[PDB]
């Protein structure tokens, strides 16, 4: 996936945990 | 300057064992369906001519996207990090997309060409075109997941004290056109990708329902009623052309092709077309519908009936006048509550059955049957049962893809950087995604056994296609 900004480290980690789509 | 979680990013070990159980299981079927279905395309060498070739494109679609959606997202759910590299990173959604694009592409023109393949005034034929249609479909695919494998990139971060190497669409993008990409990827995945093939293929079913509809009520009445491309005067008395279709209740043949030529627009003196007879049958059609409408011995009873027994009942309404029908409150009570078999032995025994009891006949086996067994041939019903079948293949793919697209656009509308418990909401995103992922593989399984199921000669290959 994908976040807003860099600023964001949750979502970051999101995307790490997140399914590849 | 957005605050951190009190709350984890989680996923409940329940989830996770049985999910894992769903994916392989999918897995193992789609591989062994797509392979089964190549297999046989493949030994049929005679049919290999034809609309089979959309099938195999379909199937080969169907076992890319299986083969590289399952395991990797498996892979994820489990291991939690990743080591394939940034060449993988920008080549799994590649391809993924790519046969999402496949996938897409030929069913829906598999749907257009069951609709091309029933209807009629047609062109001379489908025969070679097709194929360059393949070639189309698949660099069209290639060529719109292209961005995927331009903007995804690895990165590292040091996150509450692990280092983490996370494969992603870049947040940050080189290109102004990549940055808005990454902006409305969902949005154009929903919109290409689900929204735009399943109104496609909706408008097309729609077209092909209501030719079907009137090209069936029209032999219908040809067989009970009759076609005469020239003036004649009916039973009553009166001047008619075409199927029986009342030009006036006055004795001047003159008169009545005034109204005729009134009606077709040109100088017909008194001799028309099949089709202009097939125009104006489908104005009387219409007409006749219309009028049931504002009757309210009839109008309920219309409103009760499928296609079918509508078009039964129209029949009806063209045979005797409007309120002639209206006489039959019994009957019509019978065929409001759906008791096909009651209405037919009470139809029978009408004065209308004894008076023409060819039609009557034929107009209670559809009553009774709700089918047009009664009066069409076996090549246009094979048409329609195979048309059916792709068209609710194209509803299952629109309800296995409505999660993850769902999942996706709920990520994109609802997450704020600023709430601190957030992450409720981000491992709900998670189980979604994962969830997601398996109900599209479980369209691309169930392609070639949904097939199977509602179509005689897909259940026959299945039945005979075993070992080799």
């Amino acid at each position: 996936c994908s976040c807003k900004d860099m600023t964001d480290k949750e979502c970051l980690y999101f995307c790490h945990q997140d399914v590849i789509w | 300057s957005p605050p951190p979680c009190q709350g984890p990013i989680e996923i409940k070990e329940t989830f996770k064992y049985i999910n894992t159980v769903v994916s392989c299981l999918v897995f193992v079927l789609g591989i062994i369906g797509n392979s089964t279905l190549l297999y046989i395309i493949y030994k049929n060498k005679c049919m290999r001519n034809g609309p089979n070739i959309l099938i195999a494109s379909l199937a080969l679609g169907d076992l890319l996207h299986i083969v590289i959606a399952i395991p990797i997202n498996v892979y994820k759910l489990l291991a939690e990090d990743w080591p394939f590299g940034a060449e993988m990173c920008k080549l799994v959604p590649f391809i993924q997309k790519a046969s999402v694009g496949i996938t897409v592409l030929s069913l829906c023109a598999l749907s257009i060409d069951r609709y091309r393949a029933v209807a009629s005034w047609s062109r001379i034929k489908v025969p070679k075109w097709t194929a360059v249609e393949i070639v189309l479909i698949w660099v069209v695919s290639v060529v719109l997941a292209v961005p995927e494998a331009i903007g995804f990139d690895i990165i590292t971060m040091d996150y509450k004290g692990s280092y983490l190497r996370i494969c992603l669409l870049h947040p940050v993008q080189k290109t102004a056109f990549m940055q808005f990409y990454a902006t409305a990827k969902d949005w154009w995945l929903f919109s290409f990708y689900f929204c735009l093939p399943l109104a496609i293929t909706a408008f097309f079913y729609t077209l092909m329902t209501c030719e079907m509809l009137r090209k069936n009520i029209f032999e219908m009445l040809r067989i009970d009623e009759g076609l005469r491309l020239k003036i004649y005067k009916d039973t009553e008395g009166y001047y008619t052309i075409g199927i029986g279709h009342l030009l006036t209740k006055s004795p001047s043949l003159n008169a009545a092709k005034s109204e005729l030529d009134k009606a077709i627009g040109r100088n017909t003196n008194g001799v028309i077309t099949k089709d202009e007879a097939e125009k104006l049958f489908n104005q009387d059609v219409d007409a006749a519908v219309r009028g049931i409408l504002r009757n309210a011995k009839l109008k309920p009873v219309y409103d009760s009936l499928d296609a079918v027994r509508r078009a039964a009942l129209i029949n009806m309404v063209f045979q005797m006048g409007e309120t002639g029908v209206a006489g039959f409150t019994n009957s019509l009570r019978m065929l409001q509550q759906k008791r096909w078999d009651e209405a037919a032995v009470n139809l029978a025994k009408s004065r209308w059955y004894n008076q023409t009891p060819n039609r009557a006949k034929r107009v209670i086996t559809t009553f009774r049957t709700g089918t047009w067994d009664a009066y069409l041939n076996d090549h246009l019903k094979q048409r329609r049962e195979v048309a059916k079948t792709v068209f609710c293949l194209v509803l299952v793919f629109a309800l296995c893809w409505l999660p993850l697209h769902l999942a996706r656009i709920l990520k994109l509308t609802l997450y704020n950087q600023n709430d601190p418990n957030r992450c409720e909401l981000l491992s709900f995103l998670l189980v979604l995604d994962y969830i997601g992922i398996n109900m599209a593989s479980l369209n691309s399984c169930a392609n070639p056994i949904a097939l199977y199921l509602v179509s005689k000669r897909f259940k026959n290959a299945f039945k005979s296609a075993l070992c080799c």
